[PDB]
């Protein structure tokens, strides 16, 4: 029974430090994938294979031993590093859709002002909103209730906390991305759009075609953040606040805490292993 | 350890290394242009709007820096000197509308066919400058157009046969992500200049929408 | 058209007018060169690691 | 119309008497020479610093400093021992397609659209490496430049015509005519006495400096040559086209002796090059890649697989010591 548990969470912690590892590795050797969007991709592999390697594997132990067995001191390092590092991931995928807004919407920045030195301030604004969800309760806003029990792991249930945390880790987030995303569709749109009968029906059919991959690709990017973290939150702002009748299945609660964690394998899928460009490169490499 | 001639060698090789990046920062951010065409089809009247081998014209337009490279001068086999502007943005090519009857147009439709079919220049947008609008229109009204292309069916009337001469100019395009910009030259305003703009920054969005997989 | 017909004809007269070797003895000499010089060659003869400058000086 | 059929019945008459002086291929008479066998060469060194593609390279005589030319207007000059650059120099003109080390290394001259051929003083009074002399008066783009001496320098141009030059004066002393197409490589004889010119009408020319007459011309090749080298005994030489095939002519014979092809090759060649003893043929490629070829049997004997893009300049060192090879990725490599 735990057997079978252990092999499967073993499996998706394996996949993830092998896939973010894979995509870290072809931006340093191959200088073809060296420009200010690929950096961001970049940082977006690093920030998960630090999910996979401290985060994943303790939360794995929690799950097959049903107990904490580390310590007090490890269980708040533990809190404090998931935090930290969660809220990182998802606010890097903000960054991607910022710099992709500017290109599409600014020409004359993207030739000029778009620097290196653009990429750098975006990846340090993602880690400090980080910290700044995950120190408050280290140090105030936590119960003495809240570690009573030694063999529980578990987050500081303060209503404060809870809207604080919920919503600048995953609600703001997404209403930034859905509104950002929005307009980079209208404008591509607004593109598309803007012997010799033969080629004519072959433009009216390009366009057909593009307006097509327009829809399949915002698809990708937004459907997989929201099927895979959003089920997660929903829980995590009701629970909190309607204490009594409201018991959560043991079950449910696992799927969907790991259907988040499985965010940090689909990432270097949806953003890296999808391009021309990379796929390139580890056909040199490999 | 390093004796204290060596030291000086790798400080010289920094210092030079400093400015080589300093001078690939500032040349990243030019608009690079490549004008093409028949010898007297009106690239003199372009150049000219924009200001013994290749002559070299840079301008500022609207925060943007361009920079369009004339290769008139340049009498040799077209193959030994193309692969040098495979990096260019686009494209500007001159055709003289009024030339036909003098066939020059034939020339000119030729040289079309080929920058756009060279391995090299498969994706590299062409913005088409169609001068002499006026003579052509008057001296049509005379000497007809079935002269040149005995296949015209249509009526000697200047938009008709101006849009006949465009419509066969686009066919020669056979790739997408390639698009042609086709423009009758407006006179001695800076219309001209605004037509190369509004290419270049509409093939600068089409790029980055690539890039995303949106387009 | 006719100065330059003139001009290819008392060129190509020139090329004919000179005195060529049997291929059998050319061919001997540059083989000859080839192997009295051998031992200089480093791309052919790998060179010890000692004395090649771009490795190990 | 009657000088056509003379000069008809003249190429006959050469082509019977080259016939005649045919008796033994060389590669009957060299089946008895042992192969060379394999040859591994691993790169050395790489140097970096140019941001686009290397159109031409020369070692200098002492086999330490080279210099290079990109796209990017820049000719920096190596140190390839300690991979230390020792010159930039900005060139006033982007589009470079030559470039030459002097035999005494005081100056480098460099060339291409621009119809001009640029000399630069290396060693000057003030320390900084300037303009000294600009030699115009070539109608089409400079595609090869090699320095006789200090003082004169040759020239082969798109004009389908070859200059010698006097330094000082600026003004080209002799000109080389007769090329029915565009020039595009030139090579020196180890004396200096000779040189030989590889046109895109697909035949080559033997040419003498004093006296600026064309004492011979080969044609072998089915199109344009894009490089050419002498043999280093001086009495042969060897040519590169998009053929995909080289090829090997002697002087004294006055016809071609082997053909370097492979039908696993289809792309053309970019430049060639000799070694010290004259044992292998060395022969860049637009596949990318570098082949290493036995001049005595035409086998290969290896491949210089590295280089991202086409393979640009190729060059051997004086002492034989090393082999360095650009390509139009902007990366230089020494391989040895
Ligand atoms: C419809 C339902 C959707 C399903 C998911 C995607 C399906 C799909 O269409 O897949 C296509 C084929 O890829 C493979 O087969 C790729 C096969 C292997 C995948 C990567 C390696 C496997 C990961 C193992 C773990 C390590 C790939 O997608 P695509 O080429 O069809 O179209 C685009 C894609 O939608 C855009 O996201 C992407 O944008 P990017 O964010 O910049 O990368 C574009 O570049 C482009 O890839
Ligand atoms: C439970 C865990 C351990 C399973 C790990 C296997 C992962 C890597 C597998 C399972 C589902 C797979 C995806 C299924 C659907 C598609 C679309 C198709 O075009 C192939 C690529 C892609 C995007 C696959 C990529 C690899 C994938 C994400
Ligand atoms: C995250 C994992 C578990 C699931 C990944 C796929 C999910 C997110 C699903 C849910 C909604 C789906 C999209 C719904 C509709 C369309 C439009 C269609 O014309 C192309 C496919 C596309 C774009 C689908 C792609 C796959 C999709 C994005
Ligand atoms: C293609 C990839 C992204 C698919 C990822 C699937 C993930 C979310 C799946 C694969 C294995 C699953 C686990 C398998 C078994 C158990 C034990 C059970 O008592 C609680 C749920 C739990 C812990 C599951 C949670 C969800 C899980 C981790
Ligand atoms: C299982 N963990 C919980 C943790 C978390 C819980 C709350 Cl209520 C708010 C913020 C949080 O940080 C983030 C931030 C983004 C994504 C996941 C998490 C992680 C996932």
């Amino acid at each position: 029974y735990q057997v079978i548990t252990s092999l499967l969470l073993g499996t998706l912690i394996f996949c993830a430090v092998l896939g973010n590892a894979c995509v870290v590795a072809a931006i340093a050797l191959e200088r073809s994938l060296q420009n200010v969007a690929n950096y961001l991709i970049g940082s977006l592999a690093v920030t998960d294979l630090m999910v996979s390697v401290l985060v994943l594997p303790m939360a794995a132990l929690y799950q097959v031993l049903n107990k904490w067995t580390l310590g007090q001191v490890t269980c708040d390092l533990f809190i404090a590093l998931d935090v930290l590092c969660c809220t990182s991931s998802i606010w890097h995928l903000c960054a991607i859709a910022l710099d992709r807004y500017w290109a599409i919407t600014d020409p004359i920045d993207y030739v000029n002002k778009r620097t290196p030195r653009r990429a750098a301030a975006l990846i340090s604004l993602t880690w400090l909103i980080g910290f700044l969800i995950s120190i408050p309760p280290m140090l105030g806003w936590r119960t003495p209730e809240d570690r009573s029990d030694p063999d529980a792991c578990t987050i500081s249930k303060d209503h404060g906390y809870t809207i604080y945390s919920t919503f600048g880790a995953f609600y703001i987030p997404l209403l930034l991305m859905l509104v950002l995303y929005g307009r980079i569709f209208r404008a591509a749109r607004f593109r598309i759009r803007k012997k010799n009968e033969r080629n004519a029906e072959a433009k009216r059919k390009m366009a057909l075609a593009r307006e097509r991959k327009t829809v399949k690709t915002l698809g990708i990017i937004m459907g997989t953040f929201i099927l895979c973290w959003l089920p997660f939150f929903i829980v995590a702002l009701v629970l909190p606040f309607c204490e009594s009748s409201c018991h959560m299945p043991t079950l449910l609660g696992a799927i969907i805490n790991w259907l988040g964690y499985s965010n940090s394998l689909l990432n270097p899928v949806i953003y890296a292993y999808f391009n021309k460009d990379f796929q390139n490169a580890f056909k040199k490499i490999i | 350890t390093l004796s204290a001639e060596e030291r000086a060698a790798l400080e010289r090789s920094k210092a030079i290394e400093k400015n080589l990046k300093e001078d690939g920062i500032s040349a990243a951010k030019d608009v690079k242009l490549l004008l093409l065409g028949a010898g007297e089809s009106g690239k003199s009247t372009i150049v000219k709007q924009m200001k013994t081998g290749i002559v070299e014209t840079h301008f500022t337009f609207k925060n943007l820096h361009f920079r369009l490279f004339d290769v008139g001068g340049q009498r040799s086999e077209r193959k030994k000197w193309i692969h040098c502007f495979e990096d260019v943005t686009a494209i500007i090519f001159c055709v003289a509308l009024s030339g036909y009857d003098q066939n020059r147009m034939h020339e000119s439709l030729m040289l079309f066919d080929s920058i756009c079919n060279n391995k090299f220049f498969i994706d590299t947008s062409i913005i088409l400058f169609l001068n002499k609008k006026d003579l052509f229109g008057e001296k049509i009204k005379k000497s007809p157009l079935t002269i040149c292309f005995p296949e015209y069916t249509g009526p000697n009337t200047y938009e008709d046969a101006a849009a006949y001469i465009q419509a066969q100019f686009e066919s020669k395009n056979r790739s997408p992500n390639k698009e042609i910009y086709c423009h009758m030259t407006c006179a001695t305003d800076t219309n001209n200049i605004q037509v190369v703009f509004d290419a270049v920054t509409d093939i600068i969005i089409a790029n980055n929408l690539r890039g995303c997989g949106l387009y | 058209s006719i100065a330059q017909a003139r001009k290819l004809v008392e060129q190509l007269k020139m090329e004919a007018n000179i005195d060529r070797i049997k291929v059998s003895k050319a061919a001997a000499d540059l083989m000859a060169y080839c192997e009295a010089h051998a031992k200089e060659d480093p791309l052919l003869t790998p060179v010890p690691a000692s004395e090649n400058p771009f490795r190990e000086k | 119309d009657q000088l056509r059929q003379e000069a008809e019945q003249l190429k006959n008459q050469i082509r019977d008497a080259r016939k005649a002086c045919a008796d033994a291929t060389l590669s009957q008479i060299t089946n008895n020479i042992d192969p060379v066998g394999r040859i591994q060469m691993r790169t050395r060194r790489t140097l970096r610093g140019h941001l686009a593609k290397i159109y031409a390279m020369h070692w200098g005589t002492d086999s330490r400093l080279l210099v290079s030319a990109s796209q990017d207007g820049k000719l920096i000059i190596w140190d390839s021992y300690t991979t230390n650059k020792v010159h930039a120099i900005p060139l006033r003109s982007s589009w470079v397609m030559t470039c030459a080390y002097a035999p005494s290394g005081n100056y480098v001259a460099c060339g291409g659209l621009d119809n001009i051929c640029s000399i630069y003083n290396l060693k000057t009074r003030e320390g900084n490496v300037r303009v000294s002399r600009e030699l115009a008066g070539h109608t089409g783009y400079l595609s090869c430049c090699r320095f006789l001496d200090d003082n004169q320098i040759v020239t082969s141009s798109g004009d389908t015509t070859c200059a010698l030059w006097d330094i000082e004066t600026g003004q080209q002393t002799t000109t080389f005519t007769g090329h029915t197409g565009d020039v595009m490589s030139l090579s020196l004889a180890p004396d200096t006495r000779l040189f030989v010119s590889g046109a895109c009408d697909a035949s080559a020319k033997l040419w003498d400096v004093r006296e600026g007459m064309c004492r011979q011309t080969f044609t072998g090749h089915e199109s344009d040559i894009n490089a050419i080298c002498f043999f280093p005994n001086g009495n042969a030489f060897a040519t590169g086209s998009d053929d995909a095939t080289c090829r090997l002519f002697d002087l004294r014979a006055d016809q071609e002796l082997m053909t370097y092809s492979h039908d696993n090759i289809i792309c053309g060649i970019t430049s060639v090059s000799f070694s010290k003893s004259g044992r292998l043929l060395l022969a860049g490629y637009d596949d990318f890649n570098c082949n290493v070829w036995d001049a005595l049997k035409a086998d290969r004997a290896g491949v210089l697989a590295g280089h991202d893009n086409r393979v640009s300049c190729l060059g051997v060192t004086d002492d034989g010591m090393a082999v360095a090879t650009g390509s139009w990725d902007s990366f230089l490599k020494i391989w040895n």
